[PDB]
DNA sequence: TCGTGCTGAGTGATATCTGCTTTGGGTGGGTGGGTGGGTTGAGGCAAT
DNA sequence: AGCAGATATCACTCAGCACGA
């Protein structure tokens, strides 16, 4: 494992990152008053914004006190600085205003006792993710900011399947396309809490990948010392489960070259994030682009050609009368007058269908068109399914 | 000890050609002012031989341990040269040595396909052929960083395979390293490790050179880095490799077959493109002159076929197909197509079919189809998997094939309506809907079809009404914006005039050949009648760098010709229609193009026009 | 007939090393099966 | 990497005898 000297160091921008939250302002603290509003039970969800770590980069610049560019650092490798931020959080967490009932969440009871026989123990811990109660998010830079300061957004620039390579992998970046399939919502494990027939006590995993290999004997002080060979059995009450989402986007008709086939790339939705993409909706994606890596005898066999998906960050989405009316329905083509407002009375379609007795008259006024080839039937077809908001448009 | 003289020897041979040192000075400042250019050095083998004949003869013959000391060296060259002032940590990081390129002659290591025999293993070698399969894109994995965060050190890992390398060396598993030496925990740095694009692609010999009676053999191949989207299926390619062997192939005691060789690919340096001519000063200055000619039109559809007598009508028609018309889209969403359709329904032997052949030929892209050889998914696209990457996918079709090309159908009357419905919905619509194996998308068939067809009786007949004897649909029929109507007539002085210029042409002798002989590279980098290179120059010129608008005098010509066309009592061939008027407008267009005016004039709109009539009355 | 070792080889037992094989895909086959999956496209045949 | 079979080296139980009580 021969060693780099790489020019960052972590140390000084967790400070960074610190400070960044702690002082920021944009009244107090808009980062200490969503910390304010998590603790409350009120927030389920943190959203850093890079505009405002510019913002706050060229403030201690100007002050003379020029600090390390931590805007470029989260854009060049995102992995570490979610659990970076996640940690300066935690770090300065403010306490609760508003009283809750402790006691009835299972891990405030375990955990507290767990601190109890611990404290037994001691007169003769967890995992931070397992006591998180929040997902952090980055949004990108936005380009006006961007082009306000003089630099350039890569983070925010849209890209096309095709566009997104190996040598991106690891960054914050953002895809342009339509989504063409979602899954259904599912829970994905991150702790796993087990317990101890023999011992009474309670052993957490933490899974960070697709595969797993659950706990079969114990590992407690007490079982170790007392040899007792007990059994390790899964809780799914205290386990901490995260919803997830499977989504497909695929490359508008614009973006793909001249004799080329569409090409997709899988999505990834973890958190509060999920609903936020359905099928047939263009989007702007922003996400963290990483790798799938293998398991097992797959691993081995598959070599070293990886798989890739996107880690969702932020999602932006994409936008007299009667003769009036008429003409109105296809500007384009040739007037003729009655054709729209059969075409207006189909649309419409005014009905009272309540007869009750078994039947009830059909409340559809139907339309059918027939002509030699020449007329406009294509483009009557076209608009008033344009138009419509249920009309489907077929092809025989 | 060797491979340090070696990267010695290619260090002064780059001294002494300022040329590649100078590229690399320019490649190096482009990348700093700023979208970047791969890290890649075209070197002329000439110039090597020149130099040192030993260090040709061994990267001719053992590219495995010549190649990697010249990249090395190069490497070395331009790291020497880069003044960058700050290195950012991926670029630190990063794994991104200099890659080298060939060019020049290759003797006898010019090879196809078919000739690729064993005794060509493991040496530099060139194939010339057609491309017919394209793996997905897919990341690759050679060197790993991570962190440890108590040490507060980057330890990295460097993986190696059969492909990437092209000296053997010991498989390293993906696996990612997750504890250091001492037992400290290391966190992966995905955004500081670095990956690499793969593609496979395989290269089909082309079908006119393979022997009688032998289906065409083909070759994988596989591509890297910067050449990983440099092709497409359907392209003439010349790629550069090396030729190698990967596997146990049965060797294993696990493979019982005891009868199954081993496998073998090529790792290719270069793609290069075998479509595009370019244009210089001087043929831009001659296109333009001869574009200043008044009869220039006339020339250029003389020039096309010059063994064909007669069809000067449908000359033209081919012509301003190939020129094409302006494509226009509205923002209320209508798409208005400039591309012609042509259409010939004739008696037998009458030049058709050498018309297909011909102008299947002079496109720049064209692709050709029969009747009966073709099929509606044939046609559209195919659902197939990756060998690769094992993942569902499309293959492009007929259709798809030659998008913004041109498509040619011979025996078109010879066809089934299931795969009838295929060309409807692409002439239609000009896009492809797929609905297989859950794929949903919607692919881009913008070609101009042109197609010729016989009638039912197989003889036209003049007493009959023209519905009777085609038998392809209206709806079918009416998206052709031309149809022609040939057929043989007898008659002395035309058929003495045919028999003689047949005579004429049957006794063509090529140069360099004597009387009575049967007709059987060099480098690889590299009212007069028009010489085809030059039409084609001039094509690719009028429809790259001209756009016509239109304008009032031939606005004013197109509607009187409309009206007068449309409510006449003479009969014609084809019904009038509305899409005749989007038709004599592409024309006009068309022929707007072939003056190289930014304008349509008065001119092109009475040459439609007089085009239009011919071609439905005759 | 209790207590305390010394002898002891027998009868265990449990802490400890030696070889598959797998995923799925033809870089294991068709003397492992097609009701354990793959699987859309072309082709020939009979009833229609 | 995980799993099932196996080897071999690790203790523990009943066995019984010498001294003295
Ligand atoms: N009234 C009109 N004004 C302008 N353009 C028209 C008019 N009627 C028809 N067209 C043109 O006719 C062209 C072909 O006809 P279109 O596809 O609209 O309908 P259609 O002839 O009924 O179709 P089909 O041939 O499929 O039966 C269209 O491009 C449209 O521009
Ligand atoms: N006008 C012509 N000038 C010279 N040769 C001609 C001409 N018309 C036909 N031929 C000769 O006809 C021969 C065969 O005819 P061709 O294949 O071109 O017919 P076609 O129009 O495709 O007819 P079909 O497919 O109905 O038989 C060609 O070798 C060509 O030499
Ligand atoms: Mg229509
Ligand atoms: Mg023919
Ligand atoms: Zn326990």
């Amino acid at each position: 494992l021969p060693s780099i000297q790489l020019p960052v160091d972590y140390n000084n921008l967790f400070n960074e990152i610190t400070d960044f939250l702690v002082t920021f302002k944009q009244k107090g603290p808009k980062y200490m008053a969503m910390l304010q509003k998590v603790a409350n039970r009120e927030l389920n969800s943190v959203i850093i914004d890079l505009d405002d770590i510019l913002q706050y980069q060229n403030e201690k610049f100007l002050q003379g006190t020029q600090a390390d560019d931590l805007v470029s650092a989260i854009q060049q490798n995102a992995n570490h600085f979610t659990e970076l931020f996640c940690r300066a959080i935690d770090n300065n967490m403010p306490l609760p205003t508003k009283e809750i009932d402790y006691k009835d969440d299972v891990l405030d009871v375990i955990l507290n006792q767990r601190r109890l026989r611990n404290e037994r123990m001691l007169s003769d811990l967890f995992p931070p993710n397992l006591t998180r109660r929040y997902f952090l998010y980055f949004k990108p830079l936005s380009q006006n900011c961007a082009r306000r300061y003089r630099k350039k957004a890569i983070s925010s620039k849209p890209l096309s399947v095709r566009q997104i390579k190996g040598d991106f992998l690891g960054q914050l970046i953002t895809v342009r396309g339509i989504i063409t399939r979602v899954s259904d919502v599912k829970p994905a494990v991150e702790v796993i809490a087990y317990t101890c027939d023999q011992c009474g006590y309670e052993v957490f995993q933490e899974v960070n990948s697709r595969t797993f290999t659950p706990l079969s004997e114990c590992t407690s002080e007490e079982c170790s010392q007392n040899q007792t060979k007990g059994q390790l059995f899964m809780s799914t009450r205290a386990s901490k489960f995260s919803a997830f989402q499977e989504c497909k986007i695929q490359e508008l008709s614009q973006q793909v070259p001249v004799g080329h086939i569409p090409r997709s790339l899988n999505i990834h939705v973890n958190g509060t994030l999920v609903r936020s993409l359905s099928p047939g909706d263009i989007v702007d994606v922003t996400g963290i682009f990483l790798p799938a890596p293998y398991t097992g005898f797959k691993a081995l066999k598959a070599g070293l050609l990886t798989e890739t998906y996107l880690e969702a960050q932020f999602v932006r989405q994409h936008k007299d009368v009667y003769n009036r009316l008429a003409k109105s329905i296809a500007p384009e083509i040739y007037g003729n007058l009655d054709v729209k407002k059969a075409l207006l009375l189909l649309l419409v379609g005014g009905v009272d269908k309540r007869v009750g007795d078994g039947m009830k008259i059909r409340g559809d006024i139907n339309v059918c068109l027939m002509g030699d080839p020449g007329v406009a039937k294509s483009q009557l077809l076209k608009a008033i399914c344009k138009i419509s908001p249920r009309g489907v448009y077929t092809t025989g | 000890a060797v491979f340090g003289d070696r990267v010695r020897r290619f260090q002064e041979f780059l001294d002494t050609f300022t040329s590649y040192r100078d590229s690399v000075r320019s490649i190096q400042v482009y990348n700093s002012n700023n979208n970047i250019l791969p890290h890649r050095i075209i070197i002329s083998l000439d110039d090597l031989r020149e130099f040192d004949r030993s260090f040709w003869s061994g990267i001719l013959v053992e590219p495995a341990y010549f190649i990697p000391p010249a990249e090395k060296a190069l490497t070395d060259l331009a790291d020497s040269m880069d003044d960058v002032p700050h290195p950012n940590a991926s670029a630190v990081s990063s794994r991104h040595p200099w890659k080298l390129s060939f060019k020049g002659s290759f003797g006898a290591h010019a090879l196809s396909p078919r000739t690729l025999t064993a005794q060509h293993l493991n040496k530099l070698v060139s194939v010339e052929g057609i491309v017919t399969k394209t793996s997905l894109v897919r990341p690759k994995l050679i060197r790993s960083v991570h962190y440890a965060a108590k040490t507060g050190r980057f330890h990295y890992r460097d993986y190696t395979d059969a492909t990437t390398t092209l000296t053997t060396r010991i498989p390293t598993p993906a696996i990612y390293p997750t504890e250091d030496t001492e037992g400290n925990k290391l966190t992966t740095e995905y955004g500081y490790s670095t990956f690499i694009d793969h593609q496979r692609i395989t290269v089909q010999e082309m079908p006119e050179m393979a022997p009688a009676g032998q289906l065409p053999r083909s070759i994988d191949v596989i591509l890297d880095d910067d050449l990983v989207d440099k092709t497409k299926p359907g392209d003439r390619v010349n790629v550069v490799g090396v030729f190698k062997s990967l596997g146990a192939g049965g060797m294993n005691q696990s493979n019982s077959n005891t009868l199954i060789g081993f496998k073998t690919l090529i790792l290719g340096n270069t793609v290069y493109p075998l479509a595009r001519q370019m244009l210089t000063d001087f043929d831009i200055r001659n296109i333009n002159k001869l574009s200043k000619k008044k009869d220039i039109f006339d020339i250029l559809s003389q020039s096309l076929a010059p063994s064909i007598y007669g069809h000067d009508h449908i000359k033209k028609a081919i012509l301003l197909m190939l020129m094409g018309g302006v494509e226009k889209n509205l923002e209320n969403g209508s798409h208005l197509r400039g591309d012609i359709n042509i259409l010939m329904v004739g008696d037998p032997s009458t030049a058709k079919s050498q018309l297909l052949r011909f102008v299947l030929n002079t496109a720049s892209l064209a692709i050709a189809t029969t009747g009966r050889g073709s099929s509606g998914v044939g046609l559209t696209a195919a659902v197939t998997t990756d060998r690769e990457t094992g993942e569902r996918r499309l293959e492009a079709g007929a259709m798809v094939l030659a998008d913004r090309g041109v498509v040619c159908i011979d025996e078109f009357d010879k066809m089934t309506d299931v795969d009838r419905v295929a060309i409807h919905e692409v002439m239609e619509q000009q896009t492809v809907t797929i609905a297989k194996a859950g794929i949903h998308t919607t692919l881009n068939a913008r070609c101009s079809v042109i197609a010729a067809a016989n009638p039912v009786f197989g003889q036209y007949d003049v007493n009959r009404d023209p519905h009777q004897n085609i038998a392809l649909p209206d709806s079918l029929l009416s998206r052709f914006d031309l149809l022609f109507v040939v057929t043989d007539d007898i008659n002395e002085i035309r058929d003495r005039s045919i028999s003689e210029h047949v005579l004429r042409t049957h006794r063509y002798l090529p140069p360099g050949y004597l009387e009575g002989e049967p007709v059987r590279s060099l480098a690889v980098g590299e009212p007069k009648l028009v010489t085809i290179p030059f039409l084609r120059k001039y094509v690719q010129y009028a429809k790259e760098r001209v756009i016509p608008q239109l304008t009032q005098e031939a606005i004013n010509v197109i509607v009187k010709n409309y009206t007068d066309l449309r409510n006449d009592d003479n009969t014609k061939k084809s019904p009038i229609t509305a899409r005749t008027l989007e038709t004599l407008i592409r024309l006009a267009t068309a022929h707007a193009k072939v003056r190289l005016s930014k304008t349509v004039n008065k001119v092109d709109a009475k040459v439609a026009a007089n085009l239009l009539r011919f071609a439905l009355l005759g």
